[PDB]
């Protein structure tokens, strides 16, 4: 079934969801840029 | 001879004496044999009596005479056993003579109903970082320490009661808490050098000690929790308050199964008999805080769990967990690593967010617990401040044995972590910075300690002055 | 570079895919074993709740 | 008629009789005691004996004890006058004001109503939660129920539904405490005097009080959540009104019939539980329903063992229910409150007939998004983010906004989390993931919309966190 | 209830289709007249809704005058609620299939023995349809929970237990009620009974004790996921696992 | 959906074509559609005849319809018939058994309803006995044999 | 078979020739044949002697081929002899028992006889307590001192077993034996995360003994962690400080094993006995990376640090 | 009988496994309480005491010896089985053969990391 990797909880579950967490980080400081410049400008 | 009050056994065999007669014998009563041991009747059958022996049965012989009391099992309580070390039945096995008790309460009795309790508001210090930060323990409740097998489970309860020293040689009474620590199926070695880190730390005299090793029968281990209980609960009542560590469940489960397959009750999940929830839990429900109606006092529990190989999701210690109000998973991973005590932060947690840390501890504790939930996803570019930030914290949550901390003192260690006095520093060198940390500001800021205490909190004058400590000691510590 | 990139990713995958193979054979028989290990103990809960009675 | 006790093993107690031998399911009155000790004939095990289960302890117990038969079963107080009031299985009272002056009285053994006296009215639930009126939307007058391993949060799910709905629902209620935490008793009695449900001072109060906690022994816990539903059967066929039935928890109604099964003389089934777990819970649960004259709408709290579904007490449980909210450990581990499972709880209402077309696209539009997201997520295990293509990066961006868009702070849970509790509107709530399933918030963070009310406060959090950053 | 399957003579190979009215079954998965077909799956994944729609299809031919392709239907409701079964009869009511249908109700609040015999006794009335050169559709729903019936009541009569608590012949119980349902040849009649049992899978598991015997006894089954179901598969019938041995050669030459 | 039936088929006509020998279908367990499927499909084919005596197969029929003490002592029927064409005939005989696990299956389902403890995975105690005394009568003697061609449903796919 | 009988032979060589107090060896439900090499093998060494009146040991043997009764019993019979140094004349004894397990395992075979309802895995209701009576008397009292070193049988290599696992609360310290670490070569196969101690403690044995001892289990836990990773993907998906972690870890595996005095005949290679404090500075020289340029090899069954790198400089 | 007159002997039972399910057969009907895979508690002393009995006499009992080749079948290669691992506990050496170099065809197929004879190599030719 899908979804299996992540509800074993195992290395490649831990490393999959810190690997979201590093991304969507990175994509939340950026979009935080785009509503700062939008705010003032 | 009278059948009524006497009677005679038929059979004799691991600890289970069948009476024939004992016609007026009440359920749970207790008996007296011909050789002098005592007894407990649980079985009662229209041929016979199904008793059980407290201690060895090998005296026992066929037809001997079965005494009554005329009474249900019951213990001694008081204040003259603290700092004593005694049996399931209330004796004392310590060489310090007899007991000088004046009163008697029974072990099985109901625990207090809704009207009697009220919600959890006074603090229980267990002196320790880890916990009174992030999972804090509040009077009258009940947290459990589950763990596997030499994972610092006891660890945590011996530096709970030494904890309670700097509390109960204050003046304030209403802030003492007496502790009482139940031993099940452990071996006597373990609990002598246990009452001695006690005695060393002076913390015996305000401490009882329940003793029921391996080499006692089974019986005495099922009652040996019950027997604490009561103990415990004659401060509850009245207006002292209490602490108790059942040490351990796991062990007076297998006790009570042995007893009640040797009653030829049928076996059930594992073997075990079909009311080992109901064991623990009228146990647990014990446990709780009264109200100033009744006396104001309260009856605190850290029962323990052993779990196999890590098995959480095992019989036993999902019941114990569903009873509990919150839970303290020891993690045999992090014990190796070096994080000792071995608490994991994200499975932990307590279910009461009075005031049990305090405003002082609030404040410092609050920031950890985030840092260190945004640490442990990141853990698994410019962001190493998250990560470096969770791996000094995580440092400063590791604590040495038989060293309780003070909550004034918990805040100035975590003061210098979460402000990132920290962060430059070498992730090894945090254990001689506390402790030569720790030391510094017991020895000579004994105003600014008294003063958190005082307010209460993290006042503006006592945050500048910490911030002038931490940055001259960090200069100082590196070269 | 891309010609000797995407062959070392064909290898590497191949490689991930037969290991992977590897472990889900240990597991296969490491899990049937533990099957008839729990309907065995589950039945002598049963068998002795009976027998008690 | 009298019998004598014959024999005592636990919570079951054999008694005799000479001639008038009483039924089963009757009450027996113990002789000699100083509290009230009611035992409930189970069995006919013959020679003019019974077998019967104490519903309070019974050490002191002798045998050639006298017990007296009452004639009917455990009957109880009913009617308004059980209204702000705790008691037993029994029907005692336990909150020391005096006995209660109740006119009629009930058994809390009853035939469950026929297959001619059920009704079919599907009219929606607004509960104020987002993740329930959304996905798995409960019913007015259906049966409720809310699964869930220990510390999922099942008992705050509960008090947050007592919250919303029983003060603004017009007519009673009826809470049934099984074999829980007496501080949580405690807390839930304290905290309906402050916000005005129960009253002192006067009779209005809207909330009657039944419980049996894990304090007490097998027989009161197995009987506690037939004594709580028979006040709730007085509110929906003597009185023509609606009526909510809060039980917590159910699990242990079936836990307390295993804990005696073995003592009764059955053979012990799967899962060392009794053989009649299908039937116990059968006749128990039948009762609990909206009957043509009247309408009981249940919200039951189901504990289950180690998170495992496929266990008997939850997995049986499922045929009883309408509605289902099934609470996870792996999503609460996460900081999602309230954990309900997007992919595992469903509704009977959850139909475009009876509440929309847009209500069904949507509700199921996000349930799509987040089952394709755990299809991504094993890729990504391997792969990574980065290497992903534009259409799955939109995928698993829009999915995670809208798992924590589900979130919600409770007002009931404002100690816990440290926010200001909310309740989300019908209309509001659908409008949410409209437009985010849509994409007009690709712009804004996933941060945003954790823990808020409706999608204008995800917006104006958006605008904070862009001040800070 | 209890008589004896039709042996090796009295029967035929299935030859009549019976058309659910669902394109992925019809198509894909065909049933045919006298086949046992499996609906097996998780709970909430639609298995219901198959035989539900299944019975409300045969109105088309039973409202028309060709006798050989008309369909009577029974449902026989095993350990469910009876606010459920009101829901189901006034679905079938609303469609105007009742008139064709029997509705065979042994819920929760019932003793075992009746949930036990619900099955036999609905099956007892499909072969009177049988054995009069007519056919009938038969629905058991659910036979996982008639074997928690008859484990109740074997466990309490003190009859040795075997696998999972389940009396030694629980597999013997199911075998004798699916091969009542058959497909009779022209000289014994020529009708049929087509059984529709129906099992619930414990977290999609299909090798568990009781689904496994179910699978083995009928001629195909139609394997229903929950991965499926919300992905937007509706019905989520997975035609990978799903098989018809059996209703193949039963099916127009259109289709 | 392989040509398993023809296949069976093949092997009781070659034998009795080439070894003079005739063969024996015992039908242990499986569904009594199937027997109905294989009974015309051999009447087809020719290996049994209607109209004279010139029938290859001996058909012993006791489908999961039967109970479970009919079930468990089919193959023994079956083996029967099949042992009077190698003791009194002389003969290389061919003896079918669909399936084997059903055999076994009969054999647990017996050993549970007369009350003995159950083996591991819920089996008999009398497993290798109730198997060993029905598979050492299938061999070669100094009349004849009996060659088993014997159909096994594995549970779950495990050979263990 | 993974290697309690080699160990407790060492330790016997090690320790009781080393003693000023008597011994005690007790054969439960053991191999008869090895009662018969350990006899003559004392006879050979001298700790038992036949002329004169100066044996340091006591044997007492109830093997494998008695009945259930004897071997139920035998561990109570070789304990009292230990129990009279103690007690009477107040002598540091060295106890020796192989193997425990056999006591369990016989109780459960006569309680099954005796008429009483088995508990989990067929195993006796009286496990606990049978034991506790037994293992209670084998302790250090005010007056003498018993020491006693029990080889714990494990039945189908699963620790969690009834027996084994009740075994575990009447010890101080611990020795578990993996099999996978017996397989890979590494010998002893003591699994360094499982075996614990009581004693093991920073105010006991100091800082530096605790510091260096959890660095080796650290690093240890974080190779386990990377299995997985490494298994499917390999090494070179891995990152530099994760290359560094695995390459020290198998170094570490691999300097833990060590050739033992009593495993001369079987192996072939020379035993050693590595002193206490040079064993706390090889563990530390490789943990701060002073060793990383040699090979994994060099380190594979040596005495001290000093013996690795002079197998090092032998390959080139 | 050879054994205790002087004389030498090899005795092989094939198997033993098959002999543990036969007296697992009795023990059931016996309802005797089962344990690992419903083998009774004796199943260890069951193969002890025969393979005990196996053993090298001195000079001054005849001088003789009793050699024992037990046989084990194992399932999917698991030596961590149960019986297999009494009947290791017992023995003075295991010779363990695999499927894998079987159906490649190197036979006999000896597993020569998990086979070993410590006792027996003191007992060989120095040629060897
Ligand atoms: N083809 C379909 N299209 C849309 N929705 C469907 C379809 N089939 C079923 N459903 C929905 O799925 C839900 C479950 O259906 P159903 O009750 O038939 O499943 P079930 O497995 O029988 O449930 P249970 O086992 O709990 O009785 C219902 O709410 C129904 O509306
Ligand atoms: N914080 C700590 N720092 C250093 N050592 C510790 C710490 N906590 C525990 N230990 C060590 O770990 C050992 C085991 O701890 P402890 O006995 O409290 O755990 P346990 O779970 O009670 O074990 P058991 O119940 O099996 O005896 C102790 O002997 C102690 O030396
Ligand atoms: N809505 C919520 N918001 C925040 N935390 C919650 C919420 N519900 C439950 N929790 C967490 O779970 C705990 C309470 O769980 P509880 O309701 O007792 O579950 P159960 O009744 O299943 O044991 C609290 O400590 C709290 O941290
Ligand atoms: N220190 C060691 N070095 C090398 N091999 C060993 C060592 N210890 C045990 N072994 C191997 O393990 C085998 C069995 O050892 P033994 O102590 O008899 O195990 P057990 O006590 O489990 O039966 C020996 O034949 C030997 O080859
Ligand atoms: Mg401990
Ligand atoms: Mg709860
Ligand atoms: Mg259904
Ligand atoms: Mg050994």
């Amino acid at each position: 079934s899908a979804g299996a990797v992540r509800d074993a909880g195992g290395a490649f579950g831990k490393r999959e969801q810190a690997e979201e967490e590093r991304y969507f980080r990175a994509r939340a400081k950026e979009q935080l840029a785009a509503l700062k410049k939008h705010h003032e400008n | 001879v009278d059948l009524e009050e006497t009677g005679r056994v038929l059979s004799i065999g691991d600890g289970i004496a069948r009476v024939h007669g004992l016609r007026n014998v009440q359920a749970e009563e207790m008996v007296e044999f011909s050789s002098g041991l005592k007894g407990m009747s649980l079985n009662l059958e229209p041929d016979n009596v199904g008793v059980v022996v407290f201690g060895n049965d090998k005296l026992i012989k066929e037809g001997d005479i079965v005494k009554r009391t005329g009474a249900i099992v019951d213990v001694p309580v008081g204040e003259e056993l603290l700092g004593r070390v005694v049996d399931a039945l209330g004796n004392a096995i310590d060489g310090k003579g007899p007991i000088g008790s004046k009163a008697r309460r029974r072990v099985g009795l109901k625990a207090p109903g809704i009207i009697p309790r009220i919600s959890v508001r006074e603090p229980m210090q267990t002196g320790i970082k880890a916990v009174d930060s992030l999972v804090p323990i509040g009077r009258g409740q009940r947290e459990l320490i589950i763990g596997d097998r030499q994972t610092g489970k006891t660890s945590i309860a011996i530096d709970t009661i030494i904890n309670q020293k700097r509390f109960n040689d204050g003046t304030d009474e209403k802030k003492k808490l007496y502790c009482i620590y139940v031993a099940i199926g452990q071996k006597r070695s373990t609990v002598a050098q246990l009452v001695k880190r006690l005695t060393d730390a002076d913390a015996m005299k305000y401490t009882i000690v329940v003793s029921a090793t391996a080499s006692d029968a089974a019986p005495l281990q099922y009652l040996a929790p019950y027997s604490g209980c009561s103990m415990g609960e004659y401060f509850r009542d009245n207006g002292k308050h209490a602490l108790i560590i059942y040490d351990d469940l796991s062990k007076q489960a297998v006790a009570y199964r042995q007893m009640s397959l040797l009653l030829r009750r049928p076996p059930g999940r594992e073997a075990y008999p079909g009311d080992v929830f109901y064991l623990h839990s009228r146990l647990l429900e014990r446990a709780a805080k009264m109200n100033d109606a009744f006396g104001g006092g309260s009856l605190t529990a850290l029962p323990v769990i052993e779990t196999q190989a890590g098995d959480v999701s095992a019989y036993i210690p999902t019941n114990v967990i569903s009873i509990t109000d919150g839970q303290i998973f020891l993690e045999t991973e992090l014990f190796y690593k070096g994080i000792r005590p071995a608490i994991n932060v994200g499975l932990s947690v307590s279910r009461v967010g009075s005031a049990a840390q305090t405003r002082a501890m609030k404040q410092v504790a609050g920031t950890m617990k985030l840092e260190l939930a945004q640490y442990r996803e990141v853990a698994a570019a410019a962001t190493q401040q998250l990560l470096s930030r969770g791996v000094r914290l995580t440092e400063l949550l590791k604590q040495g044995q038989y060293s309780p901390m003070a909550i004034e003192e918990q805040v100035a260690v975590i003061y210098a972590g979460v402000r990132g006095y920290l962060d430059k520093l070498e992730p090894s060198k945090i254990t001689k910075f506390e402790n030569a940390f720790l030391s510094h500001v017991i020895s000579q800021h004994q105003a600014l300690l008294g003063k958190i205490r005082t307010d209460g909190k993290i006042s503006e004058e006592s945050d500048a002055k910490l911030k002038e400590i931490v940055t001259n000691f960090l200069a100082g510590f590196e070269a | 570079s891309t010609t000797s990139e995407q062959s070392a990713r064909m290898t590497a995958m191949d490689n991930a895919s037969k290991n992977a193979s590897e472990m889900i054979d240990k597991l296969t028989l490491t899990f049937n074993r533990t099957r008839q290990a729990v309907i065995t103990k589950e039945l002598i809960e049963i068998i002795s709740g009976a027998a008690a009675l | 008629t009298t019998g004598r006790i014959v024999a005592v093993i636990g919570a079951v107690v054999d008694v005799q009789f000479d001639e008038g031998l009483p039924p089963i399911l009757n009450a027996l009155e113990v002789q000699g005691r100083e509290t009230r000790l009611v035992l409930e004939v189970a069995q006919h095990l013959g020679e003019s004996t019974v077998r019967t289960i104490a519903m309070d302890g019974t050490e002191g117990l002798v045998r050639g004890q006298k017990v007296l038969d009452s004639g009917a079963p455990i009957r109880i107080p009913v009617g308004p006058e059980t209204l702000g009031r705790i008691m037993n299985v029994i029907g005692e009272p336990i909150d020391e004001r005096g006995p209660i002056k109740t006119k009629q009285f009930a058994a809390i053994h009853a035939e469950a109503p026929e297959f001619v006296e059920m009704s079919v009215e599907q009219e929606i639930l607004v509960t104020g939660i987002k993740v329930v009126d959304l996905l798995a939307p409960y019913a007015k007058g259906g049966k409720i129920g809310l699964f869930g391993g220990a510390g999922v949060g099942k008992t705050v799910l509960i008090m947050e539904l007592i919250n919303n709905v029983a003060k603004a629902h017009g007519g009673y209620s009826v809470f049934a405490g099984v074999g829980e935490r007496t501080r949580e008793g405690n807390d839930l009695y304290h905290e309906m005097i402050e916000s005005g449900v129960i009253n002192l001072k006067d009779a209005t109060s809207k909330v009657a009080l039944v419980y049996g906690q894990m304090n007490e022994p097998p027989g009161a816990r197995a009987r506690v959540a037939l004594t709580g539903l028979t006040v709730a059967e007085y509110f929906r066929d003597q009185e023509g009104q609606d009526v909510l039935l809060f039980i917590d928890n159910i699990f242990r109604f079936t836990q307390a019939g295993s804990e005696v099964s073995a003592l009764l003389g059955r053979i012990p089934s799967a899962v060392g539980y009794q053989p009649t777990l299908a039937t116990d819970m059968g006749t128990m649960q039948e009762r609990i329903t909206t009957t043509k004259k009247g309408s009981i709408t249940s919200v039951q709290a189901i504990y289950v063992p180690a998170d495992d579904l496929t266990d008997p007490a939850p997995a049986t449980t499922f045929a009883h229910l309408d509605a289902t909210t099934v609470l996870s450990r792996a999503i609460a581990e996460l900081g999602i409150y309230p954990a309900v499972d997007p992919l595992d709880s469903t509704s009977r209402i959850m139909d475009p007939n009876i509440v929309g077309s847009e209500h069904y696209d949507v509700a199921r539009g996000v349930q799509k998004i987040l089952q394709d997201y755990k299809s991504l997520q094993d890729i990504i295990a391997i792969l990574g983010m980065d290497e992903l293509s534009e259409e799955d990066k939109l995928t698993v961006s829009r999915a995670r906004k809208i798992q924590r868009f589900l979130s919600q702070p409770f007002q009931v849970a404002e100690v816990f989390t440290g926010h200001l509790g909310k309740l989300v509107p019908l209309k509001e709530t659908i409008k949410g993931f409209q437009q985010i399933l849509a994409g007009e918030y690709d712009h804004l963070p996933e941060q945003a919309f954790y823990m808020v009310g409706p999608i204008e406060e995800a917006v104006a959090k958006a605008d904070k966190l862009a001040e800070e950053h």
